[PDB]
């Protein structure tokens, strides 16, 4: 469940996501697996 | 005659506030429109700056709204403006001039003023250093000299040779702003070679803010 | 007679009249009749003002 | 705001011919357009206001035209005393705007003079200061078009020089140029052989003059 | 493991006002997790930093809540973080469509405008959001980098 | 309290003429008005008491008036022991104050002789351990107006600098100032070109002695 | 004759007590009016200082109010200042004066005493750093000299040249107190310059409170 605001590299959004139970929680990404 | 005289230079530090003024005479000024504008070295000037001196209505620009702050007076006729937080591009000759029709309406420049020269930086002085006339580079008949002067940034002077005595080859090159943030002045001559030696030639400097004057001869 | 008007963008000394909104009454409604501020529903009487 | 654009921006003909300025708007603009007259170190003075009307003092060789957006500047004779940059300057109607231009240079049309190539080796006097430069005139060039390049050991250089350029000459209708190359003390000593690359239109050649110190 | 003992015994902090809690009391109470900031104003903005004070700064730049739990240490850096020929190094936002929330990010670099339809850099209406403070070192005690 | 103001505070004048000191206070106070003598170096001395007696071991040439708020001292013949600073006292009545006043300088008139101009260059033994300072003399001068600015490359110079000035000799009567410009050590290295101006009334041109190292 | 004697110099630090004395002779001291003065270096002094040697009141200015207390003695007859709170701008010497009336009315001073030199402020070392003769800067037929001395506080000393033998240019500069805090000396001499070499030019230091004297030639 990608979190944030305004896509299209506007402003920061969280993207939480789980791998092979492993949940990296990174808040850093944007939108320019 | 309509005319508009306006101060001298006015060297001012990054961040105080310039107060230029500008007076007019020869007219009734009760209504007139009077404009502001200020040339940039190689740039170009683009702003309104229509101030009312009768009412006590104002008019900036966009990139200069709280920065700039003018006032008049119906009493002296001479308005001012206060431009604060001077920047480094800023540094150039403001004009005022007057309006071709009266309050109401609106149109071109008809009356300019003469001029008011700020600065924004740090001050300085010049040094006379003379260049080297090489034998070599003789060729055409005749030579070349010259009168480099060191990094300053006030420059209200001007260069000639022999005290005026010489005018052929009088050519200055105005100055640039270097790195460093000061100005760096260039003059050289033209004489021939059978003139090499017997006929002296050296510069002249009337820097008078600094109160020095160093002749040095090449 | 002709009027002339100055657009200049500064504190202007005359702008028009202030409008005011319509009698809302008999409804519970935010009031100000000049300072006098609240809540009320307007509804006359027969009263006699001074 | 409404800006101005102004293709050709120069300007090179000889006194007796007419003049070609142009200045074009963004939008399609009323006819509310004013041309200056700005003689470098003096004061600007008007031209032609409202594109449709002559100003006081100005003579009869100047007459402006144009309308909504192909504007146009058409000098009957010139002058050697009209030989300046040109501003036009365009204003809007509800916010009491006023927008200007670039400028166009009119530099007198002259025949291509060869730029005398001269190099000013540094004297002993600045070296014991540090900070030595070395100099290379250019005088003497009609066309404003010369690329000064220093060789560092038959290599390039840029960055630390910084060029000048005078103003057109009265008498012979010339040119001066002075190239200032900025270097250290401890680097001066390091290379000998400095050259200073000439590149003009009227030479043929690059002309490259060096000195052995 | 905290002490609180590098922050009594100096002096250089400008403004040590904490909200909620007291600072001679830090010693014995423990936390949970605290969470520190890093911001430089335009010295004249330590005012505004406070749980119900308002301004250029506090409402869509850093807002603080109004049941805040902490303390504000700020402290002058007119010789560490200024130049003589200029700090143009910090920018603040001063246009935004309403004021921020406590604890809230606004990085964005798109222009400003009344109503939508977004617009160009250059324009009549339209604005950088974003402007520098312009730090020197030759101005009054108003004018100064303080690190809070 | 009453504040005594001094206009004059100066009195340049030959041994033998009479003096013109004042001492003027604020309000309308009474004639409980008293000066004194202090000679530089020495302990002060009383010379009038109640601006209308005369004091102990005072000679008959210092004979004071005044009355109200119109006060002087009117010496009748000059000694050259007696050019010192003196100084008023105004007392007040209930609250046991007392006010002193600035002083009048009193020395000796001579012609305006030209300024010495030398200038003393750093050795090396300074060098060694930082803080370089250029000495300028400037001895032989009259009148105390001497502008000492030093020529950092052809400018201006103050704050970092100094001026310590002598008292006046009993032989020639001259006066002696010496400047020291406090600088650093990887300072004094980056200019070459040090001077110092010298502006006085008696030349009609400021001299500069500067030298190169 | 009435005399009045002090004590000598007094360094102290800037937030002690100084306690200065003024012993008082060769009159009766019963009925006379002991007043305290100080004069500081460029400034003036403005107090009143009167304190009863006989009963026990006191008598203080506004500006020194709790910061200075006095006190006498009718046996040793000698009143004692205590002026605590010492800042950075009450290095001035001290004066004790006597009254010329007595105890029920009031004058002006008669008696002054000596000085005490009170000074607040730290101590270092001196150190003698010679200048350089130019032989450039001769013109007029003489010389000139210097024993420019370093940065040192207490200066209870005398400069004078070959041990007092020349007695030519012994013009003394005062001192000035520095950014950093200390005095710095100053002493030239004016010499011909046929005596260039030959004769020898030696200042002598006599720093009491360092002990160290250094003589370094010219």
């Amino acid at each position: 469940w990608v979190f944030g605001s305004t896509m299209n590299n506007k402003s920061q959004s969280v993207i939480i996501i789980n791998n092979s139970t492993n949940v990296v929680i990174r808040a850093c990404n944007f939108e320019l697996h | 005659q309509v005319q508009l005289v306006q101060s001298g230079a006015e060297v001012k530090k990054p961040g105080a506030s310039v107060k230029v003024s500008c007076k007019t005479s020869g007219y009734t000024f009760t209504d007139h429109y009077m404009y502001w504008v200020r040339q940039a070295p190689g740039q170009g000037l683009e702003w309104m700056g229509v101030i009312n001196p009768d009412a006590g209505s104002v008019t900036y620009a966009q990139k200069f709204q709280g920065r700039v702050t003018m006032t008049s007076d119906t009493s002296t006729s001479t308005v001012y403006m206060e431009l604060s937080s001077l920047r480094s591009e800023d540094t150039a000759v403001y004009y005022c001039a007057r309006d071709l029709f009266f309050i109401p309406a609106a149109n071109s420049f008809d009356y300019w003023g003469q001029g008011t020269l700020v600065t924004v930086s740090s001050t300085k002085g010049p040094s006379v250093f003379p260049l080297a006339p090489s034998s070599k580079s003789t060729s055409g008949g005749t030579a070349a000299l010259g009168c480099l002067v060191k990094d300053y940034f006030p420059e209200p002077v001007t260069v000639s040779w022999n005290s005026g005595a010489l005018t052929s080859g009088v050519h200055t090159f105005p100055a640039v702003l270097q790195s460093s943030g000061l100005y760096s002045l260039s003059s050289v001559v033209t004489v021939p070679s059978s003139s090499l030696g017997t006929q002296t030639y050296i510069c002249n400097v009337n820097h008078k803010p600094s109160n020095t004057k160093v002749d040095k001869k090449v | 007679v002709v009027l002339s008007f100055e657009l200049l963008n500064a504190p202007a000394t005359v702008c028009g009249p202030k409008l005011s909104t319509d009698l809302i009454k008999n409804q519970c409604v935010n009031f100000n009749f000049n300072g006098l501020t609240g809540t009320g529903v307007l509804t006359p009487s027969s009263k006699r003002f001074q | 705001e409404i800006v101005l654009t102004q293709s050709p921006a120069t300007l090179s003909l000889s006194p007796g011919e007419r003049a070609t300025l142009s200045c074009r708007a963004s939008q399609s603009v009323s006819s509310y357009l004013a041309w200056y007259q700005q003689k470098p170190g003096q004061a600007p003075r008007l031209l032609i206001y409202d594109a449709t009307n002559r100003a006081t003092g100005i003579p009869a060789r100047f007459s402006g035209s144009g309308s909504g957006t192909d504007f146009t500047l058409t000098i009957s004779s010139l002058e050697p005393e009209d030989f300046a940059v040109y501003y036009c300057q365009h204003r809007s109607n509800w916010p009491r705007m006023f927008t200007f231009g670039q400028g166009t240079k009119l530099e007198i049309k002259r025949t291509v003079a060869a730029p005398s190539v001269f190099i000013f080796p540094p004297s002993d006097e600045q070296l014991k200061s540090g900070t030595a430069s070395v100099v290379c005139l250019l005088n003497n060039f009609y066309p404003r078009e010369a690329k000064v390049q220093w060789k560092v050991d038959n290599a390039l250089q840029s960055g630390n020089s910084q060029e000048s350029v005078t103003e057109q000459d009265s008498k012979d209708s010339t040119y001066s140029l002075s190239s200032t190359l900025t270097l250290s003390k401890a680097d001066y000593e390091k290379h000998k052989v400095y050259a200073c690359e000439v590149t003009h239109q009227g030479l043929s050649s690059p002309v490259t003059k060096s000195f052995n110190r | 493991v905290a002490d609180y003992s590098v922050l009594y015994n100096s002096t250089f902090f400008s403004t040590f006002k904490c909200y909620g809690v007291s600072a001679t009391k830090l010693n014995d109470l423990c936390f949970s997790n605290v969470y520190a900031d890093s911001f430089v104003v335009k010295g004249d903005d330590v005012r505004q930093i406070a749980p119900g004070q308002t301004g250029v700064i506090a409402d869509y730049n850093y807002k603080l809540p109004d049941d805040f739990m902490g303390c504000v240490l700020a402290w002058n850096t007119r010789n560490i973080d200024a130049t003589s020929t200029g700090n143009y190094n910090y920018k603040y936002r001063y246009l935004r469509h309403g004021k921020l929330r406590p604890f809230e990010r606004d990085i964005s670099n798109v222009p400003f405008s009344p109503d939508g339809k977004p617009c160009t850099p250059p324009a009549l209406n339209c604005y950088w959001p974003l402007n520098d403070y312009g730090f020197y070192t030759t101005t009054g005690i108003g004018y100064q980098p303080y690190r809070v």
